């Protein structure tokens, strides 16, 4: 509704004020702020909105960055690969007048050259629950090795 | 533990003292990079003019660059506009910042491929090995969604989906498009770009 | 200065029995001049703002810039090869027993060289150099506030580069001055021969020794040209071509090959300062290896068994440094350090009489 | 600093001829590497037996611990060295 | 702070109790550390948000322990920032920070 | 620059906080708007 | 070198009849060292990629950076003042008649200084500096393609700054070497006295001449400290604090005060090359002012009327340079140039006999 | 390079006292400078006569050419030098 800082709201009112005055002087039409809307005071609403924005919030000055509530998406990389294939083949098909423009999605893969990449996206989405418990561990260095000279030691100035 | 598995020693043409970069392979490599790698990676330090009269003729490079849209400006009104690309523009970048890129790859950052052909031990061999090094996970290793096993990536688990699939692209010269060819060709091109 | 040149180059007499191991010094002087010239020329096209892009801009946009970039990197490797081989020679023929003043002047140049090199790799703005200066600056973290004064910030930043760059520009010119002090003592305190005694077999330098010294330098040039243009030997780590990310730690934070003998010392000893201190011992104890002797002999032209085991100790420690910090390499490396001390003690100890 | 180490061409065993990739019944070219996988696995049989043994030893463990990555990385490095010696002969 | 993300989380009694429960199972953790030695005040956890595997920044209220889950390769940290599952080798580091008063910290 | 020289520290905070600056990117790669701080330059009326 | 120092400082004999005008040279040497030191220290905090923003960061963020910034600018003014006054002295006492070798060595340093100062101005990266170099570089626009090789682009950019900066860093060290060649000839070819002849009135330097030379340098320091901290005299043009804009031309494109003599010469003569050539004449003809004479005399300690009119010609030309290109000033300035040629012919011409 | 040239305070004639600006009938303070304009114009009468003469000479010209900026800049510089000597005495 209202920004913690009313700079945005004030800018809107001033933009309205400046435009109405410019129009009035250019067209030699009446200019009267705080009067009837029909012939003047076209900026009445914006002025009141800024006044309403004056409600503000507690310590608005203390902004704090935050990590996104939503993490990076599950199969975005696979989806991006399929999208690139669809676009590339569309570009080639329109250029060379192929029928590949039609049947962009194909069950067999005979009519779709992007079917395989699509299948990969579908499999990753399908196995999201299946691999939800996956450790993702192979061979992990033990801490003593990890903190030895040539590894993660003396890595931050002033160590 | 041990350091990441060393890449095999591939017999690229340019490895001999009196041998050059095979331009036909570098051209195919540009196609592989533009149609596969570019979706997630950027080559900030590679410009289109670098390819003129070296990989492609000048008119062809103009067409390639003009295919992309860049953000230039400001105009006389202080606004930013979008124009077709030119020979003086760097290769297009898929994401605006590193934080946008990370948000689109499960937190992982697709590294810039400008100097990657020489940024890893093994050099060009590391690119060829990596792209052809995806395998089914070892027994006892289980990988979450979006994590794939690769023998040459440090640790074994890479957030890059296996990028090369047979028939992904059609080479203009007619060379058979198989995963190992695309690998050999994009490795060649990235070596040239470095 | 023409008369000075004639006295020190044209009418300078040297023994005719010297080997090609007496040409190493000429090569150091020539390769040193090349490193200064190439450095000054590179700086014409790059400064400290962003080395990563600057090195790229030199190799891709400057005409023949690739030559300057690779000569300056490879000629450093060459400088350190020839210097380290010049020391190995001086140890074998024990050219410190009567010409200590020459040895002292040389060691000063060695100290200066060890600082010039470390700081050049941070000028490239690479990952392995960023995280290798962050790990060596934190060794003087005990001296209060000294890290902040050197770094100029709480983390390594462009501020740290702008200042180390000036040390890298100026310190080489001072090294060239110490080279004069070195050649001054050599010419006054006559050079040592392959034979332990002094013999009347001297011949002028320009007509004979310089022709031979050039045959040597041209031999090395053939080999250096092959490395310069074809990278026959991996002398530069690839991880310095990765853009600096301060959040991710490199796979291995190792120096360049010519600091792996003092990197291993620092990774083997269990206390950080003990390591620092054993790195001081290595560069300092070698300056007093003839001081406690009491016999009228220079211990020269024997089987030099102690010498051979020392030269191998250096090579073996460089190997351990390349390897990751695995426990088995640490145990074996601690034995190699214990062995070095005993070998050093053998050089230092005077002998009792039967 | 550089991608490769230079060598004499007599030390670089570059393919002297080109054998086109086989064509499938469908007509799609089959990856030369995929065809070379079984042959190179046989050449690395000794490491594969070590890996297969590990799999069965971790299968018995009644806890969930146990991996065979170490032995798989040795087998994979071996199979790949074999592939490198003959793959570029089927690639343009 | 100094170029790095520094997560500052107020911890509910449930979060604090959770780490205290793992404080007894210490030595069963890859990097055995007690919550008392990672927090100056139990209500406040100040940590550097950099995964100890490959530097990715973990996201809070994610994982199996409701702590911080790095989505890159799947590392799960607890409510004290100690690594409990995944590829990561160590615990998330605790920066140099003191409490000026009860409602102010000074990083550095 | 004005703290403890022209104005007290708290006052300079209030002045800076009166303005809105464009910082970012956030974790999603987007730019956001925050109140000003003592480390920000004086606001600029135009973008270019 | 201690014996050398003792021979050239402690047991160096100089006539006891010299004035304080024989202390100017000591001051040049001291103020020159200060300019090198401050320059190197400023370099520790300066980014030559944008020297406008870099100078701001030095004066506002570095502790006591303002001292370094203003000393380096004001001590340049001081260097040129003392040098130009050292020449005026040498002309008055005609110290070039028998000590030409000293005069030649000095002129070499003058040429080097003229290049150092100009390029240092451009490192400021302000309006005046940018447009000034853009005007000077276009005087050698006749030599085909040479502007492009010097500039590195079709217009002055950071590319030009990165290369001129290296000349500004290195050329001062060479100047210090030529200062040694200068002090070498002075010590061999004994200094001239206030009297035309040679007299046995010499006294050692450290105990007497150095005490007096320090009284002189401390007098100048009092005055230089006042300028350094209060800008009593405007010695730096204000238009160098305007951000560079290639589209708008400055109100007046003038150099620093110590380049206004040659700026005027170039703005007065109607052909560009004629102006360049008359600048060469000014810095070359003064090196042969005693060569054509034939009498056994050094033309010394006369009324020096010709000398006075020459010194005023210099001052008057500097004034015309400040003034905008009003036509009236151009006509008057062309007469001053004709007069200078005539005064210089008077010095050169030998006399016939009645 | 710097905003001002330093001088001894005895050479810097700083106001020794402060006279508050006069208040208008409305109650708004009147600008001290505006009040000083007539007095300083009288002190520069000689230049003002020159400017006024120019105005009348350009008024006669039947073409549209003619300006009196040159003489106005001399009058203005004079009036302003007068203001500088006494304005800061009415300013806080
Ligand atoms: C093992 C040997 C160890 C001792 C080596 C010699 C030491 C010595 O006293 O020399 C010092 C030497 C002085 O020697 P000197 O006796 O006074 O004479 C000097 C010359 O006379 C100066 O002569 P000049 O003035 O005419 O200058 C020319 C000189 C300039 O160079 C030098 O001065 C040389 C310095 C010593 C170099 C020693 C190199 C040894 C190389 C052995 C290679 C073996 C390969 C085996 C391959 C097998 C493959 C299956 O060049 C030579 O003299 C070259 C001579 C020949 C070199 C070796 C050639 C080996 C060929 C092997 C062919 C095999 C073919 C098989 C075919 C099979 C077919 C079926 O100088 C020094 O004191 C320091 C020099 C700097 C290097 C010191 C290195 C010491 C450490 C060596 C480590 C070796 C590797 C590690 C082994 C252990 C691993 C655990
Ligand atoms: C970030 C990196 C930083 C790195 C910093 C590195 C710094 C390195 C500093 C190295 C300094 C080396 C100094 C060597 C001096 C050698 C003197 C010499 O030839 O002595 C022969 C002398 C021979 O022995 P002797 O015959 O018994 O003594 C004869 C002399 O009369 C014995 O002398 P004396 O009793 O007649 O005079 C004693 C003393 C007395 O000196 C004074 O009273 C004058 C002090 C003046 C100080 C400078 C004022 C500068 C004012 C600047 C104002 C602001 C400018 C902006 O004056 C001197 O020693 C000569 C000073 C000449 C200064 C010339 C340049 C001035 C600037 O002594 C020796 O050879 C043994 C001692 C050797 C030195 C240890
Ligand atoms: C309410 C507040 C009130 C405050 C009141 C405050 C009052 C303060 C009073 C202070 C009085 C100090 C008196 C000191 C007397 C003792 C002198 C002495 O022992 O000398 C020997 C001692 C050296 O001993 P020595 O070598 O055995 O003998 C020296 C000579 O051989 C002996 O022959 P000399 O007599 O000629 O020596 C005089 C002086 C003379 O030195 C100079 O004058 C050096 C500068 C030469 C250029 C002079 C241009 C003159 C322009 C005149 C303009 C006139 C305008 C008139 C307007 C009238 C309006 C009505 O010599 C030196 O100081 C030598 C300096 C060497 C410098 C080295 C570098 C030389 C470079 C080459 C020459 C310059 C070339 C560029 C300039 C070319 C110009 C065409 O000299 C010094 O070191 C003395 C330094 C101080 C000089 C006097 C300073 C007077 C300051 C008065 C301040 C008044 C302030 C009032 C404020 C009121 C506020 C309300
Ligand atoms: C000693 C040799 C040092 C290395 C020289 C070198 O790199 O030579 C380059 C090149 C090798 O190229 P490859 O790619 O291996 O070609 C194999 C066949 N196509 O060598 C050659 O061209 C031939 C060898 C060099 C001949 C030099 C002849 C001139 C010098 C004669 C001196 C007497
Ligand atoms: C086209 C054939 C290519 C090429 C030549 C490369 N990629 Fe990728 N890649 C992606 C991501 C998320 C990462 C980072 C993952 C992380 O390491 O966790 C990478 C990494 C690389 C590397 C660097 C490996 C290293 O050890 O850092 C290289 C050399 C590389 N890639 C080459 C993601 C993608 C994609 C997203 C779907 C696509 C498409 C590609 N990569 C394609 C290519
Ligand atoms: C910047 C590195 C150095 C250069 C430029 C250099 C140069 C030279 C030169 C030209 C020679 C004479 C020619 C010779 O016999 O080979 C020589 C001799 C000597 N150097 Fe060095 N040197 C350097 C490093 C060192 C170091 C680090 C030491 C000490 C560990 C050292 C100790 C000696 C000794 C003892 C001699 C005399 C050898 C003999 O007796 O003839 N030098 N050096
Ligand atoms: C004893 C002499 C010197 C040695 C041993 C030395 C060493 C090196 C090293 C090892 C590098 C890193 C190269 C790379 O990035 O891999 C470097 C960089 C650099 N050096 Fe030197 N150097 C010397 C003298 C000089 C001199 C006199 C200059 C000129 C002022 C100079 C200028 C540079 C510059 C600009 C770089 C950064 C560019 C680069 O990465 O190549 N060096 N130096
Ligand atoms: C004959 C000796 C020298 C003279 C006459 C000279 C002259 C000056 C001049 C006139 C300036 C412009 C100052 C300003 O911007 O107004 C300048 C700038 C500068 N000089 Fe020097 N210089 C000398 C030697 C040196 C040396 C040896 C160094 C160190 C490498 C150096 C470093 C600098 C730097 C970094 C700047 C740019 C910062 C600045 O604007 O103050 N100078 N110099
Ligand atoms: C970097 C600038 C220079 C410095 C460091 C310098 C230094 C000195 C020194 C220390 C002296 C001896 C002390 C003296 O009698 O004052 C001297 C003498 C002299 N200099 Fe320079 N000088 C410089 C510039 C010049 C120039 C440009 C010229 C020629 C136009 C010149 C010509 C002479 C002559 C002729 C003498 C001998 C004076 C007499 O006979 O005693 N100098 N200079
Ligand atoms: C990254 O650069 C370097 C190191 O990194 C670990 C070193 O160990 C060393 C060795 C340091 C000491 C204190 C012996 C040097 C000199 C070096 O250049
Ligand atoms: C102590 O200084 C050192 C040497 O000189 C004695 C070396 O020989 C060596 C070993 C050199 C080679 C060529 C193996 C190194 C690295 C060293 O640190
Ligand atoms: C910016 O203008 C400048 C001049 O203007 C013509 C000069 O004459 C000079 C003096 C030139 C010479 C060759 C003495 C310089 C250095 C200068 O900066
Ligand atoms: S970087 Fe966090 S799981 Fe690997």
């Amino acid at each position: 509704s209202f920004t913690p800082t009313c700079n945005k709201e004030l800018t809107a009112h001033i933009d309205c004020v400046k435009s109405f005055l410019r129009e009035a002087r250019t067209k030699h039409t009446p200019y009267l702020p705080g009067t009837g809307a029909a012939a003047a005071d076209k900026c009445s609403g914006s002025r009141e909105y800024f006044a309403k924005c004056t409600m503000y919030a507690a310590a608005t000055t203390s902004f704090r960055r935050t990590m996104s509530t939503e993490m990076p998406q599950p199969c975005e990389m696979e989806l991006n690969l399929h999208g690139q294939c669809v676009g590339n083949y569309l570009t080639q098909s329109i250029r060379t007048g192929k029928a590949a423009a039609g049947a962009a999605r194909g069950a067999a893969q005979s009519e779709d050259k992007c079917f395989l990449t699509r299948a990969a996206f579908e499999k990753c989405m399908m196995y999201q629950k299946i691999t939800e418990r996956a450790t993702n561990e192979g061979q992990v260095e033990y801490a003593d090795f990890s903190r030895r000279f040539g590894r993660q030691t003396q890595t931050t100035l002033g160590a | 533990e041990k350091d990441p598995p060393s890449p095999p020693d591939w017999p690229f043409w340019f490895k001999a003292f009196s041998h050059c970069h095979d331009i036909p392979s570098c051209r195919r490599g540009y196609e592989v990079y533009r149609q596969v790698c570019a979706t997630c990676h950027a080559a900030r330090f590679v410009c289109f003019r670098h390819m003129v009269n070296t990989i492609y003729p000048e008119n062809r490079v103009k067409q390639l660059a003009a295919s992309f849209d860049y953000e230039d400006g400001p105009n006389d009104r202080g606004e930013m506009f979008t124009r077709p690309g030119n020979l003086l523009d760097p290769f297009p970048s898929p994401y605006p910042n590193e934080e946008a890129a990370r948000f689109a790859n499960q937190g992982a950052s697709p590294p810039d491929l400008s100097q990657q052909a020489a940024a890893h031990h093994g050099g060009c061999d590391y690119i060829m090995s990596l792209l052809t090094g995806y395998r089914d996970p070892p027994a006892g290793v289980s990988l979450r969604s979006g994590l794939y096993y690769n023998t040459y990536f440090p640790g074994g688990a890479i957030s890059m989906p296996p990028p090369l699939n047979d028939g992904a692209i059609e080479y203009e010269d007619g060379t058979p498009a198989v995963a190992s060819q695309m690998a050999k060709d994009v490795s060649q091109f990235l070596t040239w770009a470095q | 200065f023409i008369l000075i040149i004639k006295d020190n180059i044209i009418l300078y007499n040297i023994n005719d029995s010297i080997n090609y191991l007496w040409n190493i010094g000429y090569i150091i002087m020539v390769v040193m001049i090349v490193q200064v010239i190439t450095g000054i020329i590179i700086n014409l096209y790059m400064n400290i703002n962003n080395g990563y892009k600057g090195i790229i801009y030199i190799i891709k946009e400057i005409y023949y810039g690739y030559i300057l970039r690779y000569i300056h990197n490879n000629n450093s490797t060459l400088i350190y090869v020839v210097v380290y081989l010049h020391i190995i020679r001086n140890l074998y023929y024990k050219t410190y027993y009567y010409n200590i003043l020459i040895w002292y002047s040389g060691m000063i140049m060695l100290y200066q060289l060890i600082i010039i090199g470390f700081i050049g790799y941070i000028l490239g703005w690479g990952q392995l150099s960023y995280w290798g200066i962050t790990v060596i600056i934190n060794l003087i973290s005990g001296i209060p506030y000294l890290i902040l004064l050197i770094s100029g910030n709480y983390y390594i930043t462009i501020v740290t580069i702008k200042r180390l760059y000036i040390v890298h520009f100026i310190l080489p010119i001072i090294l060239i001055y110490v080279e004069i002090i070195h050649v001054y003592y050599i010419h006054y305190l006559i050079n040592n021969n392959i034979v332990e005694y002094n013999v009347n077999n001297k011949i002028i330098f320009n007509n004979y020794i310089l022709v031979k010294d050039n045959n040597g330098i041209i031999f090395i040039l053939n080999i250096f040209i092959l490395e310069l243009n074809n990278n026959i030997f991996i002398i530069a780590d690839n991880d310095n071509l990765i853009e600096i990310n301060i959040l991710v730690t490199p796979i291995h934070i190792i120096p360049e090959w010519y600091y792996l003998y003092w990197y291993s010392i620092l990774k083997l000893l269990p206390n950080k300062y003990s390591g620092l201190y054993i790195v001081v011992n290595s560069i300092s104890i070698i300056n007093i290896l003839s001081e406690y002797k009491i016999v009228i002999s220079e211990y020269k032209n024997y089987k030099n068994i102690i010498w051979y085991n020392q030269i191998i100790q250096y090579i073996s420690m460089i190997y351990i440094g390349i390897q990751l910090p695995i426990i088995e390499y640490i145990n074996y490396g601690r034995y190699i350090i214990i062995f070095n001390i005993l070998l050093l003690i053998m050089y230092l100890y005077p002998k009792k009489k039967k | 600093a550089r991608a490769y180490c230079g060598r004499f061409a007599f030390m670089l065993d570059y393919p002297k001829s080109y054998h086109p990739p086989r064509k499938n019944e469908d007509g799609d070219y089959v990856d030369p590497r995929t065809d070379m996988l079984p042959k190179c696995a046989a050449e690395c049989s000794e490491w594969l037996t070590e890996y297969n043994a590990c799999v069965q030893r971790i299968k018995m463990r009644t806890d969930g611990r146990g991996n065979c990555q170490g032995q798989y990385e040795e087998f994979a490095m071996c199979q790949d060295h074999c592939i490198a010696h003959e793959l570029f002969h089927y690639l343009k | 702070w100094r170029g790095k993300p520094v997560f500052v989380r107020r911890r509910t009694q449930a979060m604090i109790d959770a780490a205290t429960a793992d404080d007894a199972i210490v030595n069963s953790l890859r990097d055995p550390e007690r919550d008392k030695d990672r927090v100056k005040k139990p209500e406040w956890l100040v940590m550097l948000g950099v995964c100890t595997h490959l530097g990715c920044v973990p996201y809070p209220d994610q994982g199996l322990y409701g702590g911080y889950f790095c989505p890159c390769h799947g590392s799960h940290y607890d409510h004290s920032g100690r690594i409990r599952l995944g590829p990561a080798p160590l615990n998330m580091e605790i920066p140099t920070y003191e409490f000026t008063d009860d409602d102010t910290i000074i990083l550095g």
